[PDB]
DNA sequence: ATCACCCTAACCCTAACCCTAACCCTAACCCTAACCCTAACCCTAACCCTAACCCTAACCCTAACCCTAACCCTAACCCTAACCCTAACCCTAACCCTAACCCTAACCCTAACCCTAACCCTAACCCTAACCCTAACCCTAAGAT
DNA sequence: ATCTTAGGGTTAGGGTTAGGGTTAGGGTTAGGGTTAGGGTTAGGGTTAGGGTTAGGGTTAGGGTTAGGGTTAGGGTTAGGGTTAGGGTTAGGGTTAGGGTTAGGGTTAGGGTTAGGGTTAGGGTTAGGGTTAGGGTTAGGGTGAT
């Protein structure tokens, strides 16, 4: 497999097929699906990491969309990257403005 | 059916948004703003359904319409 | 008897630290089918498509409340008024 | 019926790497699938434009490279550009 | 050197039909060229997606039409969809 | 008629648009009527703009339309403003508007 | 001697009614070359590219002033304050 | 043929009168004194974000000269699409 | 409420500079002929939605009260607009020269073309833990002595 | 604070459904080899951007007086919040009908390929018109008498 040749879990072969089928360009370089499958795999790992840690602090083992939202909105970069995105069943980060706090 | 989106249902959405005091005029203004949002999304979703030569508006049609509106939705097969 | 703005603060924490939908599924499903009939008659909706619409609506409205509240606080207030929703939507590029 | 593609097999494999003592819900797997598909299009589309702007007929890893620099943040972008060139290098080593 | 494409010939033709006394500055012609190019890629891209969504290998005038309906307003869209089907019909005749 | 634009009654280039659709990576194939429909939609929109701009040029006593006239035409329409909402016309200036609260007593 | 807010109102009409740039071309060209070199050295700028940057900046800032002014008027004021610029950028999704 | 000169503090080149004019076009009557620095901060951020992408385009094109198109493509990426400089 | 002066606006024509209407030549659109794979029919399986029943029970709704936020006015400084003058430095049209882009020539291999082969992952089924759903608890501040 | 009051987080127990570990095989990726062109080489033109001279007059910086917008006070009113019990209506629970979506088989035809042909339109040079910039012009409304 091309994924094994690159040390990846993400499918290098599939990504290469989606790039030519998706109408992005006439030809697709040999290293482009490899670089891309790696960038996608990295970002997935980066998210899964912070999401697993959110479930670790809520006494759960399985990550639900709430854990994904908590991971995204608590990061600065993941929040900016997924700024105009809505995670279904994610809820909001708990924040109450200081002016609304009791006197 | 626009009144089915009740005054207590609107107050819960304000609480999640971190709102302490809610004016009485708000409940009607929110109903107006929700109607606009729904119109805009469903209009494009249906435009997708009609292009697909279908009678049933699929989850994908609602997803594509949301991406067009810049309110991209994660989790519905996108 | 609780003071004004004590059950309100309890409600905020109750809902923020939660993900359940805040509009009942049937009143919403009626509103969706009503609005749809205006663009096309004889319309069917996938169960999932309605839920995709409901999630989108609430997530939008909660975010709109967030900005609205910031507008109320900007004008030295604690209660959200239509002029705050309007200012939020105008600067958001939905109004003018 | 029809075949339905999915990145679930890989999201599971990668989950095992970061948290083997952690799992994933059906809805959360959908959120992860929507995330991969969105970012796939985001990068692919930006690279499609780069190739086009520079009158080139091929999307090479150099187009993916600069698309990630434009789309991802300096930090996340710095680590993605790293893991990317790394996987490419490793692929060139093994035939 | 290299030749540089432009919709200036057509923006001039269309200007005369509308205002036959009125002229156009070099900068304003640039703004008109940017307008045509932007809307070209806005429609073409939306039609490219429509064709993709419905597992189709071709962009036909049906993809252009629904792209118009999605991107421009009913009024502007209504008159563009009119002006469009008309030109298509006339082309099929000749 | 020998040009495809003449067959369709258009000023906009039907042949060029068809070439750009293929040469732009939008799909595998391009329908016969797609460049015709598109050249027509583009021609309609440019005529719609040119119209309101020539009107703003005639108001400013000018013979030639400058980018100011284009901006005035766009922002004074409701649909052109919405269509070009997140667009910046270089050398366009702003619509003259002073809030009522800032007006003298 | 004019009253406070009489030359201010004349200035508003004077500038809204015009299109000329409001920042001098050379101070701005220095700022552009400073920012761009601090970031990547040995850089050249097309005359047009700098003007494209200047137009973009002013058009942005004028639009930012528009929203900022609406925030001052919202809090019963006539003068723009940093807390208005901040609120405008917060709601605009710039944070 | 030798070397260049040092570039420093040019954000002050965006003077208080230049900032006033932009406020007038935006329909501003009263301008706080703190504004002039806050605007300089916000302009610097905007310029950084645009030039960063413009230069990323220039570098990808294997060029040393940042063209009008690079600034245009950078603006479209930022969602501040600019008409009149090509494209 | 009556005059004085500062402003934009508008006349004058002179003023350069930009537009456009000429030129012609270069290339991209058009014609036409084989060319195949998409998309058009056709039917028909098997899907998923709607229609319409039930039983409370969570939830909506009116009206029970007073708390305190919004609002107004008045009056407190003090911040920001308006005026002036000095000398910068931005703008001006020059001047140059070479680094930096790119034409366009030559050749190689990187990519796509075919197929057939192993090999991965969809679609299924199944069980069993993870989480849900209840009760009674400690903890924690909430409101007022 | 110190007095009673609510309630929501806390543990624990035993329920239900869905992760996720299983199955076979469909269809996808992969490794054979042929073939064509896109992009990589070296190059020269040649533009164009950077910096250099040159001048001046616009435009900025910096302190001035004081005008009025900002924000403080308290005091008037009532808008929304809390509490409550009457009771609508949403929420599963679980049936069937049959229009809807669409899998897959045949057949045609629309869009692609091809090079020679020819027209449009890119670039070019060039006169004169619209616009530009410098002069006064009265009218106009501002803001002290
Ligand atoms: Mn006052
Ligand atoms: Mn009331
Ligand atoms: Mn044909
Ligand atoms: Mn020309």
């Amino acid at each position: 497999t091309r994924s094994s040749r690159a040390g990846l879990q993400f499918p290098v072969g599939r990504v290469h097929r989606l790039l030519r089928k998706g109408n992005y360009s006439e030809r697709v370089g040999a290293g482009a699906p490899v670089y891309l499958a790696a960038v996608l795999e990295y970002l997935t790992a980066e998210i899964l990491e912070l999401a697993g840690n959110a479930a670790r602090d809520n006494k759960k083992t399985r990550i639900i969309p709430r854990h994904l939202q908590l991971a995204i909105r608590n990061d600065e970069e993941l929040n900016k990257l997924l700024g105009r995105v809505t995670i279904a069943q994610g809820g909001v980060l708990p924040n109450i403005q200081a002016v609304l706090l009791p006197k | 059916n626009i009144q089915g989106i009740t005054k207590p249902a609107i107050r819960r959405l304000a609480r999640r948004g971190g709102v302490k005091r809610i004016s009485g005029l708000i409940y009607e203004e929110t109903r107006g703003v929700l109607k606009v949002f729904l119109e805009n999304v469903i209009r494009d979703a249906v435009t997708y359904t009609e292009h697909a030569k279908r009678k049933t508006v699929t989850a994908m049609d609602v997803v594509y319409a949301l991406k067009r509106q810049g309110r991209t939705l994660y989790g519905f097969g996108g | 008897r609780y003071r004004p703005g004590t059950v309100a603060l309890r409600e905020i924490r109750r809902y923020q630290k939660s993900t359940e939908l805040l509009i009942r599924k049937l009143p919403f499903q009626r509103l969706v089918r009503e609005i749809a009939q205006d663009f096309k008659t004889d319309l069917r909706f996938q169960s999932s498509a309605v839920m995709a619409l409901q999630e989108a609506c609430e997530a939008y409205l909660v975010g709109l409340f967030e900005d609205t509240n910031l507008c109320a606080i900007h004008a030295k207030r604690v209660t959200i008024m239509p002029k705050d929703i309007q200012l939020a939507r105008r600067i958001r590029g939905e109004r003018a | 019926r029809s075949r339905k593609e999915s990145y679930s097999v890989y999201v599971y494999k990668v989950l095992k790497q970061v948290h083997p003592d952690t799992g994933i819900s059906s809805k959360a797997m959908g959120i992860m699938n929507s995330f991969v598909n969105d970012i796939f299009e985001r990068i692919a589309g930006e690279a499609s434009r780069l190739a086009h702007y520079n009158k080139r007929s091929t999307i090479t890893s150099r187009e993916i490279q600069t698309a990630v620099r434009l789309l991802l943040p300096g930090e996340l972008a710095k680590h993605a550009v790293s893991e990317g060139t790394k996987a490419v290098t490793k692929y060139t080593s093994a035939k």
